[PDB]
RNA sequence: GGGGGAUGACCCCAGGCGGUAGGGGAGCGUUCCCGAUGCCGAUGAAGGCCGACCCGCGAGGCGGCUGGAGGUAAGGGAAGU
RNA sequence: AGGUGGAGCCUGGGAGUGAGGGCGCGAGCGAUAACGUCCGCGUCCGAGCGCGGGAACAACCGAGACCGCCAGCUAAGGCCC
RNA sequence: ACCGUGAGGGAAAGGUGAAAAGAACCCCGGGAGGGGAGUGAAAUAGAGCCUGAAACCGUGGGCUUACAAGCAGUCACGGCCCCGCAAGGGGUUGUGGCGUGCCUAUUGAAGCAUGAGCCGGCGACUCACGGUCGUGGGCGAGCUUAAGCCGUUGAGGCGGAG
């Protein structure tokens, strides 16, 4: 139940625990969807090949819910007369890692 | 035009106090260098902002040589050897693998050792 | 358990502080003797602000001896700003910190 | 257009080009503007106090620094200034202008001659249940040349002439009726 | 800036964006005057005390405890902010 | 001519500093002496031209800091600890 | 009040409650002050007794502390402790990892240059008449003094030297 393909970003080692997923505002909306996301990483039940031999088949994950930025803030601040405050960013909709 | 401000400042500090966890001796509630060893903590954590997923591309680093070596090479072998690659090219993962499943890891390991001589 | 206590207390917070912080959290009749035979000031009234305690129990808080002091505290506040020799010019008063004096009477 | 005609089943007025046009929300306010203005009051804090007393700020070369400000209760810094030129005086032009406009916000209400005869603030409880509302809620009285007796009184005063009722009038969110005299000022108009 | 914007907004790419005196634009709370066919509150005015929803933000909202009586303005105005 | 692309010109309101240094080079002085000063050509810093390097070191080599912690190639500079 | 021989200076300090019903009596105690009862909607509303924040002194508890450096700290990983926004976070830190405070004036500043011990409240680009550009808008000949009259609200409207 483990792989590790990789979208516009790493972002991989999963197999079904919905991995907080980068932006991807086109496809995404689909709430609960199914989508394509090359691998190149086959780990599966002890067995492996190429993420080059992969670059062929992969996977798929729903489309779950849009992570609201998980709190983080960034005090802008310096010595020099310079301050500032902006907080989180990156979100993200989630997605189970629909798996084979 | 009465301007008791009042009840306004205090305020905003409380503000910043919070910012004020329960750091070092003082500060604490240094209703000023409270205030300040903000400033400070703050642009820190910035730095660190960027910083630490630098501290990483390392990390990673070992944890990988742990490895890389471990059969028997380097990160400019193993690398040169994997870049070899063509249909598959990745690093971060890797590790936290080498080290989470042996065999897969251990797999490319020659996949890779190979591509090279 | 019970409690007793009193403020408008003239004397040195701290000293009296090491008071308790001895009979502290002990036997009623047992530190009973630590301040009967003990020795600095407070002493006496440390005594004095126990019996009431003692008191006030059994009479009104209730089992006597059993008991002791779960817990004793004191604290300063109003002070005694006082004037003294001008810098030979400018004023410099010290102040006798009043004192408080709480402290627990419950029963084992 | 629509100039209702009061005594209600009686006869309709026209309304005047006047009124009818469009509007100049702009100068509306204006209008009005140039009114709490040039009515309102004023106010300033002690000039013998606030710069009152003699001051000995001391020497130096001591351990301090230094009758002015910056120090308590005392000084100000640029406070009531009484001295405070209240006025406003809009213009003519401009004000007779708006109400005008202004009114014709106003039309979006005719008061038969005949009315400035009734003699009791409770012929008004009447001539009322004749056309009640909320708008009347606004009201806003006015007769043309001599006001609208006792109609003055009760719980909606305000008794404006032919001749005097602007908008610092009614003007005002607010819904109102003039006795044709009143359409007097209108001729002011 | 430019390709059509329905009021939003959406798409491209060009295109940067470190900045003190200092220049231009935009917003935030503070005590007051409207009550532009505005009024909440003894089952709390407000200040206080504490917080892992809303905003780039300066603030908001909102819920728990406190406390004895107020005052809020959906919008424009004013200033001892 | 112009590949460029985004500086240019006039009218007009509001300004700030009106004394700087550091480095390379070409000159002046100077014991071709000084982290000396004095003029020039480019850069440099400007209390943030914040980060990398040279241990540490504005500053000299590379670099233009809108924001994204567990991506990828390099610069200068490095790879026995 | 208070310093000044004098002329003169010249402060601080208001708030219980609906009303006292303002705490008879009993308790430890020389008392003050503390324990009960009683008023009471509440007395942690209780006699300088409304709200009564901070600084600052206490009393217990969680975590933490004796081969260890820096105000800071913030990034990583770990154990204990609680999960009224539960498979995610709270708090505390053991290590290691990268780190020179903060303000004015400065060519240039960590600073060993100065500014400040700590907290709370006051405390600093304003108003008037002119002039000056820009803009929101009313007529292009545009526009009003002072005053006369009208004025719960008090309603502006006439005034034509300039």
């Amino acid at each position: 139940m483990f792989a590790i393909i990789q979208t516009g970003g790493k972002q991989y080692r999963v197999s079904e625990g919905d991995v907080i997923r980068v932006e991807s505002l086109q496809g995404e909306a689909g709430d609960k969807v199914e989508l394509k996301a090359l691998f190149v990483g086959g780990e599966q039940t002890v067995f492996g090949e190429d993420a080059g031999k992969y670059t062929v088949q992969a996977e798929v994950v729903e489309h779950g819910r849009g992570k609201k930025i998980y709190i983080r803030k960034y005090k802008s601040g310096v010595q020099y007369r310079r301050r500032t405050g902006h907080r989180q960013n990156f979100t993200a909709i989630k997605i189970l890692g629909i798996q084979g | 035009p009465r301007a008791k401000t009042g009840i306004v400042r205090r305020r905003r500090h409380k503000k910043v106090l919070k910012r004020a966890k329960g750091f070092w001796g003082s500060r604490s509630k240094q209703y000023r260098n409270a205030f300040q060893t903000l400033l400070n903590a703050a642009t820190y954590e910035y730095r660190d902002r960027r910083n630490k997923k630098r501290d990483f591309r390392r990390l990673w680093i070992q944890r990988i040589n742990a490895g890389a070596r471990l059969h028997g090479m380097n990160y400019s072998t193993f690398i040169n050897g994997l870049k070899r690659a063509n249909i598959d090219l990745n690093r971060k993962v890797l590790a936290d693998i080498a080290a989470r499943e042996p065999e897969a890891f251990k797999a490319l390991v020659d996949a890779s050792r190979n591509a090279r001589q | 358990e019970a409690k007793a206590i009193a403020r408008y207390v003239r004397i040195s917070p701290r000293k009296v502080r090491l008071v308790v912080d001895l009979i502290r959290g002990k036997s009623l009749e047992e530190a009973r003797n630590i301040l009967r035979y003990t020795n600095k000031r407070g002493a006496y009234f440390v005594a004095k602000v126990l019996e009431s305690a003692a008191a006030n129990a059994v009479n009104n808080h209730d089992l006597e001896d059993r008991l002791y002091v779960k817990a004793a505290y004191v604290d300063e506040g109003p002070a005694l700003k006082r004037v003294l020799p001008r810098a030979r010019g400018r004023a410099d008063i010290i102040k006798k910190r009043t004192s408080h004096i709480t402290v627990i009477l419950g029963e084992k | 257009m629509e100039a209702t005609i009061y005594d209600n089943t009686d006869g309709e007025v026209d309304l005047p080009d006047v009124f009818e046009t469009p509007v100049r929300s702009d100068l509306i306010g204006k209008a009005v503007r140039a009114a709490q203005a040039n009515r309102k009051q004023d106010y300033g804090s002690d000039e013998y106090a606030g710069l009152r007393t003699p001051a000995e700020s001391f020497g130096s070369g001591r351990g301090q620094a230094h009758r002015v400000p910056q120090a308590v209760k005392g000084r100000s810094a640029h406070p009531p200034k009484t001295e405070k030129d209240r006025s406003l005086d809009l213009n003519d032009k401009e004000r007779q202008l708006a109400v005008r406009s202004a009114l014709a916000a106003t039309a979006d209400v005719v008061v038969s001659d005949d009315f400035e005869d009734l003699v009791k603030t409770q012929e008004v409880v009447s001539l009322l249940e004749a056309l009640d509302v909320h708008a009347d809620i606004d009201r806003l009285f006015v007769t043309s040349d001599e006001p609208s007796t006792a109609a003055r009184n009760l719980a909606g005063a305000d008794v404006a002439t032919a001749s005097e009722v602007n908008t610092e009038d009614l003007a005002p969110g607010r819904l109102t009726v003039f006795t044709e005299s009143a359409l007097a000022e209108v001729a002011e108009r």
